[PDB]
Order: C-alpha cells, then structure tokens, then sequence
C-alpha cells in the first residue's frame, strides 16, 4: 500500500488518498484484474497480433515446400525420375532448370524472412523497453504504458511474445468549477504552491489539480509575488495566518 | 498491334510520326491510315476482384468489390469511389468501422436492422464540445484504476534449411552442378543462422533484466491487493499463473 | 495514370477525414491541456493551462502571469513565422517529396523494364509469337517471363525494404504524437 | 507462366500486406482520440 501510495505521488495526488481509500482502490484493481481473465477468455482475436507471426511463417514454408512441385520447363519435378529416364547428357540441361528455379526460390524466402526477422527485432526493442520502463519503473512518458496515468505494470509471458498488464489512473466523476489565477490580499497577490483556486460559488479553496480537496486558502499553500495590478484574473479573497 | 480502346484525340501530330508513344514506353495514340486521324488508345477496362463476407460461421451472404469499374459493365449495386460494390445496401447513417473498403468507405453484416451486408462512411467518433471559459476548470472528484492488457511479439521460430538437400536431395549427380554456383547456400545457411540466433537475443533481452530470481512470501498479506490471479499456481504441473495458462490455451500452432 | 498492371488503391482515411482528427487533437489540446488523453476532457482556462505547462519546466506560475501579453505575442509572433518559412524555404517539405519522387520512380523504372529484350529476338511477345514456331517461340519466350518476373521481384523487395523505413517513421511519429500533444515531454530534444 | 508455381501469388501476397500496413500506419498515428472535440465559437484565449 505505501508503494502504490508512492506511485500515486508520482503521477500528482497526495498520499492520503490513498490511505484514505485504499479499501476501494484495492477492491477496485481486483475488479479490474479479474475482468482481464473475462476478457481473454471470451474475446476472440485478442491474440491476434501473437497468432500472425506464427500464421505468416507457416505460410512461408507451406509455399517453400509447394515450390518443389514446380517444373521450371524441366519435363518433370521429380529429380529422381529425371535421372533414371536420361542419360547424364541429356539430363543435365534438365535439372539445371530445377536448380535454378529451386534456388531462386530459397533466396526468396531467406530475403523475406530476413525482412520479418528485422521487424520482429523491432517488436521485441520495444517490449525490452516497456520492460523497463513500465515494469520495472513508473513511467511519466503517456500513452507508453497504457491509456491513463501510468502507475504500474506486470508481465505475462505469451508464446513468442509478452503480454503488458498496464495498471493506470483514469479521473473520474469531475465539477464545472469556476476559477482565477490568483487572489489579492492587502495589496499582496498570491499564487497556488500546488493545485488551483476553485470556488463553490461564494467561498474560495485551493485543490490539487487531480482530486477534489479544498482547503481553505492559507499562508502555508500559497505564495506571494507582486501586487494586485499585474495579473489579469484576480479576485479578492482574505487568506488567514496561524498566528494572529 | 495491341489491344485496347479507341477514342478521338486532340493531339497535333507532325505530318511524318506515325504513332505516338507517352512516358515509360506505353503507345498513347496512333494515327490512322486512309483517314489520317489521330485516334486515341486507352486500356480497356480491368481490375481485382474482392470478396466481402462476415464469415461462415455468421452467414453466407457475401458483398463484391470490382476494384476501379464503373457500375456499366456486369441485387442492388452501389457505385462508391473505391470500384463498383454489389450485394451491400448502403445505409445514411455512420456506424464504426468493421471491414475496411478504402476512401472512407466501411462495410459490415449489421444483424439486426438489415438482415445484410451494409455499407457506409465511418465514423471518427462521438461529438461532444468541451465547455471552454475564461474562468472555468473541471476537477475529478473521484477516480477508477483501470488494467489494459498490452500484447507484443517477441521471437519467431528458429528454422534452418539445407540447400543441398532442398535442391537436390540424395543426388550427387546434381550436386555436382549445384558447386557450379559457389557459395549461394553457405550464404543461405548463414543468414538463415543470423536469424535463428538473434532470436534467441530478443528473448534474452526481453525477459532476463533481473540477476537474481524474487521470490514471494508465503503469506500474501498485501493490504487488501489480490495478485492470485497473476502469481503461480503450486497447483500446477507447469507453475504458471492463471492468465499465462489462458494464454498459452489461446494460440493454436 | 493507368497502365498493364498496375493499380494504386485509395487509403482508407480520406484527407477529408485525416483533418477531422488534426482537428479533434487541436480543440482537444487547447481546450483541455493533457488531460484529454488520459481520461475526459477536463477543460482549463488557456493560461492556466500554459502556467502549469511552464510549472512543468521548472519555472513558477507567476511568471506567466505577470507577463502573458509578451508571451502571448511571443507565440503568435512565432507561429506566424512558420507559414513564411516553409512557403519560401525550399526541399523544407523534403522528406515528403521523396516518398513521393521514389514510388514514382520505381513504378517507372518497373514499367520501362517491359522494354528489355534479355536476349530474346524482340521484346514484343505478339511480334515474336507471329514469327516463331512454337518449339522455338516457347524458348524465346522463358527468357523474357524469367527477365520479367525477376523484374518484380525486385520492385517487391525494394518496396519490402521502403516499407520498413516508412513504418518506422510511422511509429516515431505516433510516439510524438502521444508524447509531445498529449502530453508534455521532460524528454530532452525529442519534441524540439 | 504456370510452371513458376506460387511466385505470383506470393508477390500479390506481399504488396498486399504492404498496403494493409499503410491504413496502420495513418490510423495509429491519427487515431489516437476516442471523440472528436470542437472549439467554441468565442476565441477568448487569454490573448494566444
Ligand atoms: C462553500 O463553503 C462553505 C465553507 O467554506 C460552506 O459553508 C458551510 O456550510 C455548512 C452547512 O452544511 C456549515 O455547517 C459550515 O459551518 C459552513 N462553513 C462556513 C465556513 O461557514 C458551504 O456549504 C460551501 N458550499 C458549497 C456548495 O460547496
Ligand atoms: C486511302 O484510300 C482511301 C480510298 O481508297 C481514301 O479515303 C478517302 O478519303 C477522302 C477524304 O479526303 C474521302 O472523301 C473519300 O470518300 C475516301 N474514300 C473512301 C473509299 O472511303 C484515303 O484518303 C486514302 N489515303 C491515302 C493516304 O492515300
Ligand atoms: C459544463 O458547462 C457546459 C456549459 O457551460 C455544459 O455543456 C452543455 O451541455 C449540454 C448537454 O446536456 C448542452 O445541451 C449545452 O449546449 C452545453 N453548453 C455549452 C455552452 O456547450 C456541461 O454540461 C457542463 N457540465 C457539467 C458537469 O456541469
Ligand atoms: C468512487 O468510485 C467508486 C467505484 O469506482 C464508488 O463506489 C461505489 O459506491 C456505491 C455506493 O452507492 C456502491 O454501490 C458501489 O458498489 C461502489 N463501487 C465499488 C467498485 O465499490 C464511489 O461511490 C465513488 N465515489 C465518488 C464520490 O464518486
Ligand atoms: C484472490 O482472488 C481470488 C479470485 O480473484 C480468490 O480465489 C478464490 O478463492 C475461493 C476460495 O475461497 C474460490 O472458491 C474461488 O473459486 C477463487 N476464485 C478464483 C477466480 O479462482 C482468492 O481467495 C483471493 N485471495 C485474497 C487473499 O483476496
Ligand atoms: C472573461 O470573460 C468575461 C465575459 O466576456 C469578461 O468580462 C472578462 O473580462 C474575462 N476575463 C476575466 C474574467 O478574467
Ligand atoms: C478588490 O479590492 C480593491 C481595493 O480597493 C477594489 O478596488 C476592487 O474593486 C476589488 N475587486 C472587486 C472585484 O471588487
Ligand atoms: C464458430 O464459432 C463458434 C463460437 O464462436 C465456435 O464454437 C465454432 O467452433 C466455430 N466454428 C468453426 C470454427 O468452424
Ligand atoms: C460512370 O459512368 C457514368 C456514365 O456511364 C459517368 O457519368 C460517371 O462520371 C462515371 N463515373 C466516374 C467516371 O467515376
Ligand atoms: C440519404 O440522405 C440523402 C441526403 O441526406 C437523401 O437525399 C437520400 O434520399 C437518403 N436516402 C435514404 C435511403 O435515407
């Protein structure tokens, strides 16, 4: 709980949040988790991308091997027979056809898998790198891990390939709330040392951006830069210090 | 000689050409003799043929796609700017994409509103206006975890062929005049290893970033968090977890 | 152009189309931050939204605020530049004018290989057919299918190899797509 | 022709999937918002 609550502080919403409901956000990634065996289990094509692979090489050899029934003008495909009905003579301009028309086609396969092979090198750099990134750090780089706030991923391995769990924060239920970019107090303008100003309509608060918690607007969150006559958007409010 | 479609044209040939001839060496018009007419070829009309179907194991009513036709040369046919489409009513109103036609163009068997094959224009997604102001935020006030699953391949198989015996099998006879080629197959056969080997790298690099293997408590006391369905089963032959059982389930080789 | 052959099938998001999504991404950036591309769309005042962005480079709010009409006009000023910049700086649209000029040039050195005679009596398969026997007319003409397929092949391999290149720019330009306008990159020189 | 085998529909075969991947291409780069978003009729962006 304290590391997720730290993966929380790494994406802009205060500890306490967390603590606050993590009965909820355990139940809820439970929830989540389970849903993803549903998913897999009644959702066809999920695969897809690992069964292509495996269905682009079986084609590859199925052609290979269907390329030895190909005569290439030779009178017939079988080498055997070839050589058992000609004298060497006559039977050499024959199989040079085969052999040419076999090696050709060699070539082209090794040339095409050589291809597919560099784009399967790709694929696995960057599953390399979402390890890393994603699985063994939290990443702030979006939509990388995952649609969302990243804050933690598993692996599954796949045959010949992996499978990424992306566990993210994704907002939910928000307000309209209006806003202004800083107050004015005896002259003195105040700016938010975290979050933004929100009014409920007749009282003033200071949220974090990511999660609705006014607080009443102090010393201790804000903090003074110049005077009132500067900055655009400013309302009249009255911040209160501890110590009067 | 060739073949192809006649037409008027209204290129001023010089008195002496005979025929004209455009980029790339195609013949583009010729003039007639005992008219002296400058008569224009096109190829006459051709393209593929494409298969629309929702599967058999849905139904086996099936849309056309003549690739780059007018509807002028063979129930109801609908002319869209990817070819000539039969078989498939076309609809007004967008759905998502299901099967691609090309320019836009979607098709799909609907199953519940038409009994058939419908075509349409995609669309790009729901509208919705965001409510800008000069004065006004919009601030969750809850939250959901969410868990997307990311899939990723990694290696391919390690095949290996032998040139002598692909392209001659046992026969000296014509592996005497396969050495007439040099060094073709040892080329084969050394980039064929190249691949086999570096597929081995990718699973290397992909999966072993720990030096030493973490093993879990025997107590799972998480604070509420449930990972049985991601940890290995001791239940199993093969200690693989829930999801990578699944998995290994859904792939058919 | 239509030729023996060869056809260009139209793409399946229309030019019309792809400039509804530009848009969707635009409205979407300016009226939401970054937002938008995590969860909904939670709109932000245009400054604000530009404060935690310069919050976000470690540079205190009020900065902006204290001087958004400069950097307002600093902006607009810069954005103006681009379109008399790229109307009269030249090859600055180059790499999309090559994908262009070397799909072009390969399909007209494809189609010009149909001139090749690779040692037949004549490259035209009616002319030598209406003047060989066929016991000799079958030999002459393997060597043009062989120097013909061969041709292909080649075309095929080589937009095999463009191909590749073409999808790795794809998948770098979805990646700062995701990471330079949905988001704001900590990540040095990769959006600018 | 025929006696070269499955070299035609293998080079079909290729170009094909070369034109597939394309539509892949333009759609991961482009679709990448779930809705379409508009901008309001007023242009009041604090002066940008
Ligand atoms: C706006 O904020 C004020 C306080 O900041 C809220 O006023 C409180 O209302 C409750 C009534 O349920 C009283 O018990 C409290 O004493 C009030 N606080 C103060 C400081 O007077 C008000 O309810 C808020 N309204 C909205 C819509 O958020
Ligand atoms: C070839 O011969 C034909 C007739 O033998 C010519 O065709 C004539 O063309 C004139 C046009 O000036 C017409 O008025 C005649 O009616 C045509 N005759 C027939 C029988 O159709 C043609 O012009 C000759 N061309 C050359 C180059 O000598
Ligand atoms: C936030 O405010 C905007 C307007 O200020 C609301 O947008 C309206 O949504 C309704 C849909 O029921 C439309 O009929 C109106 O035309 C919209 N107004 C504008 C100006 O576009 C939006 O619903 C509000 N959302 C919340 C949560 O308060
Ligand atoms: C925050 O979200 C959770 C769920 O994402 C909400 O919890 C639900 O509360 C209702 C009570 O009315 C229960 O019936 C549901 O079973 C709860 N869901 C779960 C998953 O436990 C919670 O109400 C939300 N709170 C706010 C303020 O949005
Ligand atoms: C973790 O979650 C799993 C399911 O998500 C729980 O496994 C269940 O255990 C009960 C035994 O009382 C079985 O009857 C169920 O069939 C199991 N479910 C599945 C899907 O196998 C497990 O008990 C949970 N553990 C904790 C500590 O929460
Ligand atoms: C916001 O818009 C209102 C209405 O046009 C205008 O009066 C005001 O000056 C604007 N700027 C603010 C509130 O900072
Ligand atoms: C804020 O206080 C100053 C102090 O005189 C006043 O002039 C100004 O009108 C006040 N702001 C508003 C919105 O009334
Ligand atoms: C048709 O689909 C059903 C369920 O989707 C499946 O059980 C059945 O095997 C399929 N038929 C085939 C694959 O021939
Ligand atoms: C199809 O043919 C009709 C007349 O036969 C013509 O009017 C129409 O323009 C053609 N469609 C094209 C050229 O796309
Ligand atoms: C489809 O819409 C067009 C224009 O909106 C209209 O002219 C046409 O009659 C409609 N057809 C059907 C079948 O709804």
């Amino acid at each position: 709980p304290m590391q997720m609550a730290y993966r929380f502080n790494g994406i802009g919403v205060t500890q306490n949040v967390l603590y606050e409901n993590q009965k909820l956000i355990a139940n809820q990634f439970n929830s989540a988790i389970g849903k993803i065996q549903d998913s897999l289990s009644s959702t066809p094509s999920a695969l897809g991308k690992l069964q292509d692979v495996v269905n682009q090489n079986a084609q590859a050899l199925n052609t290979l091997v269907k390329q030895l029934s190909s005569n290439f003008g030779a009178i017939s495909s079988v080498l055997n027979d070839i050589l058992s009905r000609l004298d060497p003579p006559e039977a050499e301009v024959q199989i040079d056809r085969l052999i040419t028309g076999r090696l050709q086609s060699l070539q082209t396969y090794v040339t095409q898998q050589l291809i597919r092979a560099a784009e399967i090198r790709a694929s696995a750099n960057l599953a390399a790198t979402k390890m890393s990134e994603c699985v063994l750090g939290q990443s702030k780089r979006v939509d990388f891990c995952g649609k969302g706030y990243h804050l933690m991923s598993f692996p599954q391995s796949a045959p010949h390939g992996v499978v990424f769990l992306h566990v993210t924060y994704v907002p939910a239920q928000e307000k309209n709330f209006t806003t202004a970019p800083a107050i004015c107090h005896d002259g003195k303008a105040h700016f938010p040392r975290e979050g933004v100003f929100v009014s409920n309509g007749t009282h003033w608060f200071v949220t974090q951006r990511n999660f609705y918690e006014p607080q009443i607007i102090t010393t201790d969150n804000t903090f003074v830069s110049g005077n009132c006559d500067v900055v655009i958007g400013i309302v009249n409010n009255t911040v209160y210090d501890p110590l009067q | 000689t060739g073949t192809g479609v006649l037409t008027e044209s209204n290129k001023k040939f010089l008195p002496f050409q005979q025929f004209g001839r455009d980029i790339a060496d195609t013949t583009d018009a010729v003039r007639d003799p005992q008219t002296l007419e400058i008569l224009d070829i096109t190829p006459c009309s051709f393209g593929g043929v494409s298969v629309i179907t929702p599967g058999t194991n849905t139904s086996n009513q099936v849309a056309v796609l003549y690739q780059d036709v007018n509807c002028t040369e063979v129930s109801n046919v609908f002319q869209t700017r990817a070819g000539c489409l039969i078989g498939a009513e076309h609809v007004n109103n967008s759905y998502e994409c299901d099967i691609p036609i090309g320019a836009g163009i979607c098709a799909s068997y609907q199953t519940q509103t038409s009994q058939s094959i419908i075509a349409y224009t995609m669309s790009l997604g729901a509208e919705n206006s965001v409510a800008y102001s000069n004065n006004s935020i919009a601030i969750p006030t809850n939250f959901t975890i969410s868990v997307t699953t990311e899939i990723l391949p990694v290696s391919m198989t390690k095949t290996s062929v032998d040139c002598t015996m692909y392209i001659c099998g046992d026969s000296t006879e014509c592996s005497n005049l396969l050495l007439q080629y040099g060094s073709f197959c040892t080329q084969l056969n050394r980039a064929l290893t190249g691949i086999a080997v570096e597929q081995d790298k990718n699973t290397q690099e992909v999966f072993a970033q720990v030096k030493q293997i973490y093993k879990t408590p025997p107590i799972k006391d998480f604070g509420g968090f449930n990972f049985s369905q991601i940890l290995p089963d001791p239940s199993k032959p093969s200690k693989r977890s829930p999801i990578e059982d699944l998995l290994f389930n859904k792939v058919t080789l | 152009q239509k030729f023996n052959g060869l056809t260009v099938l139209p793409p399946l998001l229309t030019d019309e189309m792809i400039a509804q999504y530009t848009s969707a991404l635009l409205a979407g950036t300016i009226t939401s931050g970054w937002t938008f591309g995590a969860g909904p769309a939670l709109q932000i005042p245009f400054p604000m939204q530009m404060a935690y962005r310069f919050n976000g480079i470690g540079v205190t709010q009020n900065v902006l605020y204290e001087n958004q009409k400069l950097i307002a006009n600093q902006f607009n000023s810069a954005i103006g530049k681009i379109q008399d910049s790229l109307s009269s700086t030249p090859s600055a649209l180059g790499k999309l004018q090559d994908v262009v000029n070397q799909n072009a040039q390969a399909l007209n050195t494809l189609v010009k290989q149909l001139s090749s005679n690779f040692g037949a009596i004549s490259s035209v398969l009616n002319d030598i057919l209406s003047r060989l026997d066929p016991p000799e007319a079958e030999v002459q003409i393997d060597r043009l299918i062989t120097g013909r397929l061969q041709s292909l092949q080649t075309y095929v391999t080589q937009q095999l190899i463009r191909a590749a290149e073409i999808r790795a720019s794809a998948n770098l330009a979805a990646t700062k797509m995701s990471e330079c306008v949905l988001g704001q990159s900590k990540r040095v020189d990769f959006c600018g």
